[PDB]
């Protein structure tokens, strides 16, 4: 498995348009878009609302934010039994692939993947607020 | 066989823990080096809804 | 006349004081968030899980104390 | 082919189920481990489309969960009749309507309650009612309890019939899906059957019954020497003595010389000057016009036969330019989803409960209606509220719709989807519309207020400074008003006085006399349009956004009534669908309550009052249109100045207002602990209570829990609800009975 | 941005990952539970704090902890 | 007597408001006819209101300046002036009832506790069970005794649970 | 003399709420439960839920009765 | 039979049921014992 590449010239779902659509946000900051290939023509939901028609093969969607795209890999996962996969992509022309990660959904377990943000302690066993107090900032028992 | 007897009644000794001070029955003792081994069940259910969760020896007494 | 409104009166000293009370002893945690403490005095919330968690910090007692307060001057 | 198709024996009638509480839940069946069980059993009792994913099993349940409900308001009915047959003094109201108070309801003399039978007259004592039950007794031409407890024992007869009905339809023949989803049937006899019939069938209670003991009621004859109904049914020489035209017989109506029938089918118009109530000549010739429309009406639907026509080709045909697919996709919605129905449904019918109080006060239906002002004031403001609650609940089941029954796969490109595609569009226009009529309407008030309060009146916007005035509706009313010479020759008078003309005075009092529109009317007519639009906007806002927004994608899959999704993005608290119909309910409330507020002070101030020698003396003296134009003036001369009756109501028997009037601002208090709180704050009260309990061995099974977020919000909405309208309803009867 | 924490109670359900509606959360190999797998979260910058997690652990105590902290646009879930 | 309130038999703004209170009836009971209904209501109100101010004033109850009467609640006070049948034997009666019910709750609780599903027994409740229980409370203040006095009544804390602290 | 008075109770009611308030926020930011062992401020907190309890139960005596009185009358 | 005693003995049923019973017994002794002020 490699990184993929987004080829930005991908067919789009059949679809009129809506007002939950992309804001000067994706000019200005970033946007993302969601890529999966279909089997059949379905028809399907739009996250910003809306039914929209998946078309056969191919298909590319740009949403202004990542929950949006998840929410649509979920609908398309669980209902459709497609696998899609998406992107950050900033004003520059930059394109950051996101989800999954390593081509293998988070859920799964996964080798190479090295754990982050784990603490070899239960909750219970975080140190008084007293004892990190006057550090460089707010901080919690549990960022130490 | 590590732990205490399977179907034994022991009472919680996890601070954090909903059932703290509370007896429950040993559904299962993991033979293998887990962390928390004893898989103890409640009659009544946490917060959560849940009725079940896993302990560590010391965290569990007879009682 | 003087003696209902006295009553009422401690009504609303003790129960402003209830508020109060429970929201510093159970500042550090309690049974719903019994790591209450990593979080600080004000916190929106511990999110809909566990039932419901709105209002739980120590600082929205003192919120819901202000009312009583109020009632009770 | 539309056909009675049904399922025989589906369901055993057992009391098995009775003893095992939460048996139609798969999550509530299981028992009860914490107190949450409890709530959610009886919030979740009525809800069939959670319970089962079978539509015909649903729509069984409703079928007979309607004959339920139909035996419930037949029981109601049996005790009214009957209480106006046993603890009433209807017959001695009957000679003297304009001096006794009807009264229906009588109290046990225990713990010094017997102080609420008042002295109503009569030789009578109890509670004085408002319902209107007498007028609409004496309009039917009922004169005896006797009749009064026959139709209580029919009604009975009829309850059980309506629960026999239920049990029968759920648990011996049960309708099977495509018997309810012959829609083009139901339409057909609900306006041929049910609204034709029973309007032709009225219209001949009417004319053999109502028209003849009113006119000998009207005419002073007593109502012991009446003849009795049948004696005019059976004979046609006394109704030809009342009516010349009767001695013809039917004759006429068959060979088309209705003209002769006008002694009894009238278009007077005006009101009956003994009574101060609509001609009941006019209200026959109008039932049976309305019965004659319904009848046409019901023969408009294709059913077994190729005439008629399809709502489904109907809806397929009205196709524009700028709406692309247009009404495809509607007839499968509106035959398979009971909340789509329920939400167009309650739209209209609260629509109707408004309309009705408008029409019923100004143009009022009953003999002695209008000169009874805490009757009258009772049925708008009830009718009122009714309408209001059902708009709400449109709102609710719309969003219901839009979460649970909304397919896309149905509705591509069709009104519905198009909506939902320009939902921002919408509520962003809405949203500025609201901003603009409060500052133009509620703004308007503040500058009057502080223009007075700084002794500027004449810089103030009255009917003597700045001047506001509603021409629109002043040409409406005098167009109204001049209709009987030029748009409407045949009708004698105009429909209301409203519009205009001479007042009408019955016992002294006015029944009713035109109401002249100024700057104070100009601006609560803008304040109502301010509320309304602002409560759409919620309403609407809830189920446009139900199933996703740029906040919250995935909306629809955390359901339609959910207390958030976490304080993350800022904080998603009341998102769902059914915090905005909570929401909307406070705006509902609010503009309602304005909208009652108004009808009491107008029509106390410049309609209802004591007829004298030369002038009319209204109870507030015509100080609507100088004291309504500020905050200070609604506040010092309506709610301080006639809050007067509630509040010195003790010792008498009003004294029970004067209870509900502190108990109802008790009520609304104790719903802010519940809105301003949350159930973090309780479940950790409760744990140190429990903990007293554990220590004394009394701690229950049964796990106390706090109420859920979401039950929190619906225990406050209903409390706040409950106690501001008792509020109002304990001012309005004080107020009325006392100075009516 | 809001600071998530996995703690050795973990048993490696794989809720928390599944509940997640940003993708924060992943399964990485473990031996400390019978699972062989405990939960991670390498991406918490994408975190808005729905607190979703929270609500899908079913340890006593919950073994995902989510502390919200510096608010940015992502955390925010701001689609402008 | 005490407080310097007076005796509702010596205070006359006690026997004011008897008859302020007997004229409001009278002027009623004129529109009527004597063996009305209506009148005989009015006849029934107006014996029982004489029968209260008699009573109340037999009593003993002190009156203060308003006529009204106040009740006294220093058990020294109302025992050495004859005022214990005002506060001071109606919260013996009270804690007696009030007490029944908490000992036979609790005994209902504590028996349905040792079966398969207390939950269900508490929300269908065990009739028989519960009336035998009821019947038995009358002897609850020596009973609650006799568990104070064995350890029995209160729990350990030990089983107790609490939060972390 | 009506304004002094109303003004003070008012200061007064809003500086108690902002005692306790402190003492929660003590309790959550500088109470070190080691240094304090054994201590009468650790003994509060040992038994936060008898305080509470007790605390809830005077508050509702006062409530019923008062309520129930002024209701009566 | 069994399942409707079960039913007559479920939380709401019985709370109507004693709870009439003592409002009844409440209002008879008032009845018979009009203005009860003190002992
Ligand atoms: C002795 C006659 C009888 C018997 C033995 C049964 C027995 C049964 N019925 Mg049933 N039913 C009956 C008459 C009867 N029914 C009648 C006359 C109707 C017409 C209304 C119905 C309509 C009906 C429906 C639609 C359904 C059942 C269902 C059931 C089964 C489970 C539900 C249940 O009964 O729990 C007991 C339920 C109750 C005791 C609730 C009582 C409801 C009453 C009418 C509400 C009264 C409210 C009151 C007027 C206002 C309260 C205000 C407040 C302030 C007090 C069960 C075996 C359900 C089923 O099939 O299982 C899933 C089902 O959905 N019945
Ligand atoms: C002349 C024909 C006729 C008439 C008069 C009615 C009348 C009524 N129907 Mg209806 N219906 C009809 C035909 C008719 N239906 C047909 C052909 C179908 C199949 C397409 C349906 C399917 C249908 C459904 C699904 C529902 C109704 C409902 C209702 C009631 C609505 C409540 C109301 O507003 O009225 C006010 C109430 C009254 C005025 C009380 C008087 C009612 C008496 C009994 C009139 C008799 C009506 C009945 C149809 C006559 C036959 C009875 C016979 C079988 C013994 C109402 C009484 C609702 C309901 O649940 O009712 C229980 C409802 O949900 N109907
Ligand atoms: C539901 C509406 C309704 C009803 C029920 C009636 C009923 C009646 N109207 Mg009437 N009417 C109505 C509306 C109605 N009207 C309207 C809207 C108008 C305005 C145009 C009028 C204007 C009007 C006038 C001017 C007159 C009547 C008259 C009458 C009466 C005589 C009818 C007649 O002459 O023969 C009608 C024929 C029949 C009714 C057929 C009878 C069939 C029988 C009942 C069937 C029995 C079958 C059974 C098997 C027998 C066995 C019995 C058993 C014991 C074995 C009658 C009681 C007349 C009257 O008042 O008489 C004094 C009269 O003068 N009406
Ligand atoms: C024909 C009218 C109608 C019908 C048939 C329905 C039917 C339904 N509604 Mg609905 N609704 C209506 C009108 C109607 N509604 C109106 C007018 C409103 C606006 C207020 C609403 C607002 C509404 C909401 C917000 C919800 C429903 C829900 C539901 C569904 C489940 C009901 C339930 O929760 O059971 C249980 C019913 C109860 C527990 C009754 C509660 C007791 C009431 C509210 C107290 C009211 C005060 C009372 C009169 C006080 C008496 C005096 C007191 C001292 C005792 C159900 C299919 C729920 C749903 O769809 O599920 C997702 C839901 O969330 N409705
Ligand atoms: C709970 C609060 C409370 C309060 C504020 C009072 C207040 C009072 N009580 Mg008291 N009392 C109480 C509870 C209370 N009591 C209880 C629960 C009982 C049941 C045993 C009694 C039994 C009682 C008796 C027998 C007497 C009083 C008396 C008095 C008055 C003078 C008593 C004294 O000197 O100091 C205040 C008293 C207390 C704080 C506690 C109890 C009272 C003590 C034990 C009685 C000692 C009285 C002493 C002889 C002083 C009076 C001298 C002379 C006039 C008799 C005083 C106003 C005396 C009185 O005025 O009678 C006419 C009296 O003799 N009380
Ligand atoms: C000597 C007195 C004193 C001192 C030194 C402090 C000091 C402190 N308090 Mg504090 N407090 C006090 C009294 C005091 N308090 C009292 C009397 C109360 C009860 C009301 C409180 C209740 C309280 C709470 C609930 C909290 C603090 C907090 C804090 C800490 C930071 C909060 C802060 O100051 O940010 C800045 C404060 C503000 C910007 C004020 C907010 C604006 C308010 C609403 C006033 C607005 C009124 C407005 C002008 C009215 C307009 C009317 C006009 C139009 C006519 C800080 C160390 C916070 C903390 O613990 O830190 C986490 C916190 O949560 N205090
Ligand atoms: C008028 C409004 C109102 C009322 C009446 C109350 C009353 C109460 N509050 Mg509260 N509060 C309010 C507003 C109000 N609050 C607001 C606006 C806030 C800010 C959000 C708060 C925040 C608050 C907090 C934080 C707390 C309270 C607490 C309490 C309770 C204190 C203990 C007590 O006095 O017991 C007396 C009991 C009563 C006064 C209730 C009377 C009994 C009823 C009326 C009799 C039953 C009537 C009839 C038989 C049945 C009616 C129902 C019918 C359908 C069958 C008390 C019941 C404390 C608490 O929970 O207690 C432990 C507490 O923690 N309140
Ligand atoms: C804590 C609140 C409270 C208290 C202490 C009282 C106390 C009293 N009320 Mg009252 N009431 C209240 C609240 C309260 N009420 C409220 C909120 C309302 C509005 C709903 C009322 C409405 C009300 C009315 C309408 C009346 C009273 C009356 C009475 C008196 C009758 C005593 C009696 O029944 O004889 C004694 C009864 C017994 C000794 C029986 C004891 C119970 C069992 C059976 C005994 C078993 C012992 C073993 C009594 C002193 C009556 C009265 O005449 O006032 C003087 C009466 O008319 N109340
Ligand atoms: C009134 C609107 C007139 C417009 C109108 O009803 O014309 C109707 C217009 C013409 O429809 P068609 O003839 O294309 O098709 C209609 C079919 O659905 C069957 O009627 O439909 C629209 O495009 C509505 C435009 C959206 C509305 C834009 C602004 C909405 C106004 C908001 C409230 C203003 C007060
Ligand atoms: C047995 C029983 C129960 C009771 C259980 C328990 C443990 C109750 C706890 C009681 C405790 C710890 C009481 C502690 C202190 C009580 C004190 C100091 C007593 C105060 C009473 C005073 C000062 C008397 C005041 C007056 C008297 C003489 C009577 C009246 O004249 C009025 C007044 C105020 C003047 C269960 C389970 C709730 C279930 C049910 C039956
Ligand atoms: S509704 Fe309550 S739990 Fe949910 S986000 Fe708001 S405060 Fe937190
Ligand atoms: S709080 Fe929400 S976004 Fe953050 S890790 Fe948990 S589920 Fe994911
Ligand atoms: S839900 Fe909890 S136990 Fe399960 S994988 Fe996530 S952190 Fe571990």
């Amino acid at each position: 498995w490699t990184v993929p590449t987004l080829n930005p010239d991908t067919p789009s779902p059949i679809f009129g348009g809506s007002t939950g659509g992309l804001l000067r946000k994706a000019q200005t900051e970033e946007f993302y878009v969601i890529t999966w290939e279909a089997k059949k023509e379905q028809i399907f939901e739009m996250p910003t609302g809306g039914a929209a028609i998946m078309r056969q093969g191919p298909n590319l969607l740009k949403f202004g934010k990542k929950e949006q795209c998840l929410a649509l890999t979920t609908q398309l996962r669980n209902k459709f039994k497609l696998t899609p996969c998406f992107y950050r992509v900033f004003p520059d022309g930059k394109v950051q692939y996101l989800h999954p990660a390593d081509g293998v959904y988070p859920e799964k377990v996964n080798a190479g993947r090295v754990g982050a943000n784990q603490n070899m302690r239960r909750i219970g066993q975080n140190v008084n607020p007293i004892k990190v107090k006057f550090s460089g900032r707010m901080m919690s028992p549990a960022e130490i | 066989e590590v732990g205490p007897k399977r179907g034994s009644l022991v009472k919680i000794l996890r601070p954090e823990s909903y059932w703290f001070n509370q007896v429950g029955k040993v559904v299962s003792v993991d033979q293998s080096g887990v962390r928390y081994p004893v898989v103890v069940r409640f009659e009544n259910q946490n917060y959560a809804g849940v009725t079940t969760n896993n302990y560590a020896l010391d965290e569990v007494v007879a009682a | 006349g003087d003696f209902l409104v006295h009553h009422a009166i401690a009504l609303g000293l003790h129960t402003t004081t209830l508020i109060l009370v429970k929201g510093a002893l159970d500042a550090r945690g309690s049974k719903l968030m019994p790591d209450k403490k990593d979080f600080g005095y004000s916190f929106p919330c511990d999110g809909p899980g566990r039932g419901g968690t709105c209002d739980i910090s120590a600082y929205d007692a003192f919120y819901l104390a202000v009312f009583w307060m109020l009632n009770t001057i | 082919k539309v056909k009675i198709a049904v399922d025989r024996n589906p369901v055993e009638t057992s009391f098995e189920k009775w003893a095992k509480p939460g048996h139609f839940s798969r999550t509530l069946s299981k028992g009860p481990n914490t107190t949450t069980w409890i709530w959610n059993l009886h919030a979740d009792a009525h809800d069939f489309d959670s319970h089962t994913s079978d539509l015909e099993e649903i729509s069984r349940k409703v079928f007979s969960a309607h004959f339920g409900q139909l035996g419930i308001i037949f029981i109601w009915l049996s005790g009214m009749y009957f209480h106006g047959a046993r603890f009433s003094n209807y017959e001695a109201w009957l000679s003297d309507p304009t001096h006794i108070k009807p009264s229906a309801q009588v109290v046990w003399p225990i713990v010094g309650q017997e102080i609420l039978n008042g002295d109503v007259g009569g030789g009578f004592q109890g509670i004085q009612i408002t319902s209107g039950f007498f007028q609409l007794w004496r309009a039917s031409g009922i004169t005896s309890e006797l009749q009064l407890y026959t139709t209580a024992i029919g009604g009975l007869v009829m309850a059980a019939a309506m629960f026999f009905a239920g049990w029968f339809h759920y648990h011996k023949a049960a309708p099977k899906l495509e018997w309810f989803q012959n829609v083009e049937s139901m339409l057909n006899h609900h306006l041929g059957g049910l609204l034709g019939l029973g309007s032709l069938a009225w219209a001949g209670h009417q004319i053999h019954v109502s028209l003849p003991v009113n006119k000998l009621l009207d005419a002073g004859v007593d109502p012991k020497e009446i003849p009795l109904p049948h004696d005019l049914l059976l004979n046609r020489a006394i109704m030809a003595d009342l009516y010349p035209s009767f001695a013809k017989g039917i004759a006429p109506f068959f060979t088309l010389n209705w003209s002769e029938y006008s002694d009894f089918l009238t278009f007077k118009g005006g009101l009956n000057p003994v009574t101060g109530g609509l001609w009941l000549s006019d209200t026959a010739h109008h039932h049976v016009a309305i019965a004659v429309l319904f009848l046409v009406a019901g023969h408009m639907y294709r059913t077994n036969w190729g005439i008629g026509h399809s709502m489904k080709e109907i809806l397929e045909a009205h196709r524009g330019p700028f709406t692309g697919e247009g009404h495809v996709g509607l007839y499968e919605i509106l035959t398979t989803s009971w909340h789509a129905q329920l939400a167009i449904n309650l739209a209209l019918f609260g629509s109707l409960s408004i309309i009705v109080a408008h029409h019923m006060y100004a143009m009022p239906p009953y003999p002695y209606l209008a000169t009874d002002y805490g009757t009258q004031l009772s049925l708008f403001t009830h009718h009122t509220w009714i309408g209001g609650f059902c708009i709400v609940g449109a709102g609710a089941h719309a969003a219901i719709f839009m979460v649970r029954d909304y397919d896309p796969t149905n509705n591509y490109n069709n009104l519905l989807d198009r909506v939902i595609r320009h939902r921002d569009a919408i509520i962003s226009h809405l949203n500025w519309v609201c901003i603009f009529l409060g500052f133009h309407s509620f703004g308007l008030y503040i500058h009057n207020d502080t223009m007075s309060a700084l002794g500027r009146p004449q810089d103030m916007f009255s009917d003597t400074a700045i001047q506001l005035q509603p021409v629109f509706a002043q040409w409406i009313q005098n167009t109204h008003f001049l209709a009987p010479q030029l748009t409407a020759p045949n009708a004698l008078a105009a429909t209301s006085l409203t519009w205009g003309g001479d007042l009408v005075a019955v016992g002294g009092k006015v029944a009713m006399m035109p109401i002249s529109l100024g700057t104070s009317d100009f601006m609560v007519h803008h304040i109502h349009a301010f509320t309304i639009h602002v409560t759409v906007l919620i309403l609407l806002k809830g189920v446009l956004f139900a199933r996703s927004s740029r906040l919250i994608p995935d909306k629809a899959n955390l359901g339609f009534r959910f207390p958030c999704d976490g304080p993350g993005r800022g904080g998603t608290c009341q998102v769902s669908a059914w915090d905005h119909v909570f929401l909307g309910l406070f705006w509902m409330y609010n503009s309602l309550s304005i909208v009652i507020f108004h009808f009491s002070w107008k029509m106390q101030s410049d309609v209802w009052g004591t007829v004298t020698a030369s002038g009319v003396s209204h109870i507030t003296g015509g100080n609507f249109a100088q004291s309504a134009n500020t905050i200070n003036g609604w506040l010092r001369d309506f709610l301080w100045a006639q809050s007067s009756q509630v509040i010195q109501s003790y010792g008498s028997a009003l004294s029970a207002y004067g209870l509900i009037f502190l108990g109802a601002h008790f009520v609304w208090a104790f719903s802010l602990m519940f809105l301003f709180s949350g159930r973090g704050y309780w479940q950790e009260l409760i744990e140190s209570i429990v903990w007293a309990h554990n220590k004394l061995k009394v701690a229950p099974a049964i796990q106390p829990r706090a109420l859920s977020i979401t039950q929190g919000r619906a225990v406050g909405v209903a409390h706040y609800l409950l106690g501001g309208i008792a509020t109002t309803w304990s001012f309005f009867l004080a107020r009325i009975i006392s100075v009516g | 941005a809001h600071i998530v924490k996995i703690y050795d109670t973990c048993i490696g359900c794989t809720q928390c990952v599944r509940a997640c509606p940003l993708d924060v959360l992943e399964m990485v190999p473990w031996d400390g539970c019978k699972a062989s797998q405990m939960a991670s979260a390498p991406r918490t910058e994408d975190c808005v704090g729905c607190k979703r997690c929270e609500t899908a652990c079913p340890t006593d105590f919950l073994s995902v902890r989510v502390y919200l902290g510096s608010e940015s646009t992502r955390s925010m879930g701001l689609s402008y | 007597d005490i407080a310097g309130l007076t005796p509702c038999s010596e205070s006359k703004a006690y026997a004011k408001l008897e008859k302020k209170e007997l004229k409001t009836l009278e002027k009623r009971l004129k529109q009527y006819e004597a063996d009305s209904a209506p009148a005989v209501a009015l006849k029934a109100t107006m014996e029982r209101t004489k029968a209260r101010f008699a009573n109340y004033a037999k009593a003993g109850l002190l009156c203060g300046n308003d006529g009204l009467p106040h009740l006294i609640a220093d058990p020294g006070l109302a025992l050495k002036y004859g005022h214990a049948g005002e506060v001071f034997i109606p919260t013996f009666g009270f804690l007696y009832v009030a007490g029944y019910i908490g000992y036979v709750g609790r005994q209902y609780l504590i028996a349905v506790k040792g079966e398969a599903k207390p939950t269900d027994k508490e929300i269908i409740i065990d009739v028989p069970l519960a009336t035998k229980l009821a019947w038995q409370g009358a002897g609850w203040p020596l009973a609650a005794v006799q568990e104070l006095q064995r350890g029995t009544l209160l729990e350990k804390e030990e089983n107790i649970t609490v939060s972390p602290r | 003399q009506a304004a002094l008075y109303t003004h003070h109770q008012y200061i007064a009611g809003f500086i108690m709420c902002g005692a306790f308030a402190h003492g929660a926020i003590f309790f959550i930011r500088d109470y070190d439960p080691e240094q304090n062992k054994g201590n009468v401020l650790a003994r509060m907190l040992d038994h936060k839920e008898a305080l509470i309890s007790h605390l809830s139960w005077v508050s509702l005596f006062l409530g019923f009765h008062t309520l129930g009185l002024y209701v009566h009358n | 039979m069994k399942d409707f005693t079960t039913y007559l003995s479920t939380a709401p049923v019985i709370a109507t049921i004693w709870f009439t019973f003592t409002a009844g017994l409440l209002i008879e002794i008032n009845r018979y014992f009009p203005d009860p002020l003190v002992f």
